[PDB]
């Protein structure tokens, strides 16, 4: 399956991330309006992928028009990057049950984590800066990268073009901040801490928002929803947990109600596995 | 014997240090400090609390169950 | 695991 | 006497080592560490607290206070 | 011995200040503190427990239990 | 004075006995026991923390601080 | 030398009252106290713990933990 991510205006781009997201999951009966939703992730077979054609860095022009993402279908990881004028896949070390036909896969020594990405971009994900100009910087920097070890400035384009893309899918938050970036204006979208917080939620949300029953508020580890719309307004994409084992971190109780509440059930264990307060001090 | 078997109703901490919970419409007090954070975790967890003592006052032995 | 991109 | 009753609006670590918290618009401190934890667990779960003391005025000490859910 | 492994179906804070666990259809008591409230946010979690002990029978003690994430 | 306002970005007990805290891009420490759970609660959960000192210089040790859900 | 950076595969409460996390495939003990609900926390909440130690083999000892949200 192959879609496109067309970044010519902000209408191009969202209508590009939607059309994913209805192909490729579906909405959660108790957190939808119209078609706009939560949407849980179909199952597929391990190692699906499907493709993400980039389109439209510079508006509405067929150039900067050779690179493609390969997105793991089940957890929305970008398993590589395809030069489709050298017709080469880099993979990287963390998606080798990833198999694409067709093409040379460079089997790459970096593993995928944002870890590791930002220490080779030398380059953290709070703060960050994507324009289109730096979009269009990524992109020529992934079509001139060669060889089987990412380089800083790949590092640094694949940072960015995941932010804008399977992070968007995930967050409706992210694609709402970035595309502002799309305009006319051009201004720069600046990643903030509370995006970096969301994306590194994204499984711990996934636990918990299919047990959403229309409660007063969400809360999972540091991130808090206090109606629907706050909810639509920030997470648009889940992981299937029924599953996928960035579902669970521990024990096996997805959300516990309090005082009209949905909590993930570990939030709350780790604040309340505290003995008297007194003692503990004292207990040096 | 079991004095009390259900959901904590409220709990108080009292200007003794002792500790209070009303469970079953009825209110029993502890000293054990420990059991400070373990009722107020039942409480807000949903637990069912089981209040045991020889006389059914104070207590120091309760045993708590997931809903 | 630490996240993945 | 209740002297306040609400959520917690804010909790505060002071630097004598007691707890203040503002409920219902009236701030109170207590000096019983074993509140620390609980009212912070309050306070995050949304508790309705009820400050109780023989003063009642903002700024006063306790060491009752009442947690109630929902 | 690794005498029990599960979650915990109840816990109970007992007289003497010790701390009773359920694992695995088998009764367990600890006389460290220190596992109390670890014991009570397994058990509110779901937490899989190991109970490690001399003696298995129900009602033996334990001073060492790993917590897992299964 | 108000040193830092935000979330918590890290926690750190050192070798040393002190307890670290990083709080819109400063770091300050603390030596209270007392604020080592309340502090990582509010780290685990987002609360937005207030940093308080008579001087807020960088790397300086606090013993007030404010928990705010929001 | 840091010697871990990862999340707590398990935890376990040892018979000489230490706690011992396993990161990274490599098991570590302590003896602080105060670690101890902080640890289970960051198991909890699949926090990145990053373990920093004078010697790094498995059943090494540490006093120093960060405790990150990424």
């Amino acid at each position: 399956r192959e879609f496109t991510i067309d970044f010519s205006t902000q209408q191009s781009y969202v209508s590009s991330l939607n059309s994913i997201r209805t192909e490729i999951s579906t909405p959660l009966e108790h957190i939808s309006q119209g078609t706009t939703s939560v949407s849980v992730i179909n199952h597929t077979p391990p190692g699906s992928y499907f493709a993400v054609d980039i389109r439209g860095l510079d508006v509405y022009q067929a150039r900067f028009d050779h690179l493609r993402l390969i997105i793991e279908q089940n957890n929305l990881y970008v398993a590589g990057f395809v030069n489709t004028a050298t017709n080469t896949f880099y993979r990287f070390s963390d998606f080798t049950h990833i198999s694409v036909p067709g093409v040379t896969t460079v089997s790459m020594t970096t593993d995928s984590s944002y870890t590791t990405l930002q220490r080779v971009a030398a380059l953290e994900r709070s703060g960050m800066q994507i324009s289109r100009h730096s979009l269009v910087s990524s992109y020529l920097a992934l079509m001139e990268f060669s060889g089987n070890t990412m380089t800083r400035d790949a590092s640094r384009a694949v940072l960015r073009f995941v932010t804008v893309t399977a992070e968007a899918l995930r967050f409706r938050q992210i694609q709402r901040e970035f595309r502002q970036a799309l305009s006319e204006t051009a201004p720069v979208y600046t990643m903030t801490p509370g995006d970096v917080d969301l994306t590194l939620n994204w499984g711990r949300i996934s636990n918990v928002l299919p047990e959403y029953r229309g409660e007063d508020g969400v809360r999972v580890g540091r991130i808090s929803f206090n109606n629907i719309s706050a909810i639509l307004g920030t997470v648009a994409v889940i992981l299937n947990c029924h599953s996928q084992p960035e579902c669970q971190i521990t024990g096996d109780r997805p959300v516990i109600k309090i005082n009209n509440t949905l909590w993930e059930s570990n939030t709350a264990a780790a604040f309340l596995n505290r003995k008297s307060q007194f003692l503990y001090t004292t207990g040096k | 014997a079991d004095c009390a078997k259900g959901k904590i109703e409220f709990s108080k901490y009292n200007e003794d240090d002792t500790f209070t919970v009303k469970v079953d419409g009825k209110e029993y007090w502890t000293s054990r400090w420990n059991l400070q954070p373990l009722l107020q975790s039942a409480q807000l967890t949903g637990m069912t609390v089981t209040i045991k003592s020889s006389t059914c006052s104070g207590f120091a032995e309760v045993q708590f169950n997931n809903d | 695991r630490r996240r993945r991109a």
